């Protein structure tokens, strides 16, 4: 729409916010999954040093 | 100082034992033990009088 009329360049504006907006919250979630991956596979092994048990 | 923990040994926030000892020994501390007794004929004699001080 962009240059085309009902652009609105205020509301294309709005969206590409709201793309702006929701993708920053899509970061977010993506920590949370890896935040809590890092809380899943965390388990265990091991003392990031590798040595005799 | 040394290091309370080596590398890969878990460790919790605030955690009991710090991990390694930082120190300054440009100036130091010297706790001297006086007797409780004593030092009251410090100022009981200071103001005894006489003594003094510098």
């Amino acid at each position: 729409l962009l240059g085309t009329q009902y652009i609105s360049k205020q509301e294309y504006d709005q969206a590409l916010a709201d793309a702006q907006q929701a993708n920053a919250a899509v970061t977010a979630a993506k920590a949370a999954v890896e935040t809590a991956r890092i809380n899943l596979a965390y388990t265990k092994v091991t003392s990031p040093i590798s040595g005799r048990i | 100082g040394k290091s309370n923990v080596t590398e890969g040994a878990l460790v919790q926030n605030g955690q009991a034992t710090a991990l390694a000892t930082v120190q300054q020994l440009d100036p130091i501390y010297v706790d001297v033990t006086q007797s409780s007794n004593d030092m009251m004929r410090l100022k009981q004699e200071l103001a005894n009088g006489t003594l003094k001080q510098e």
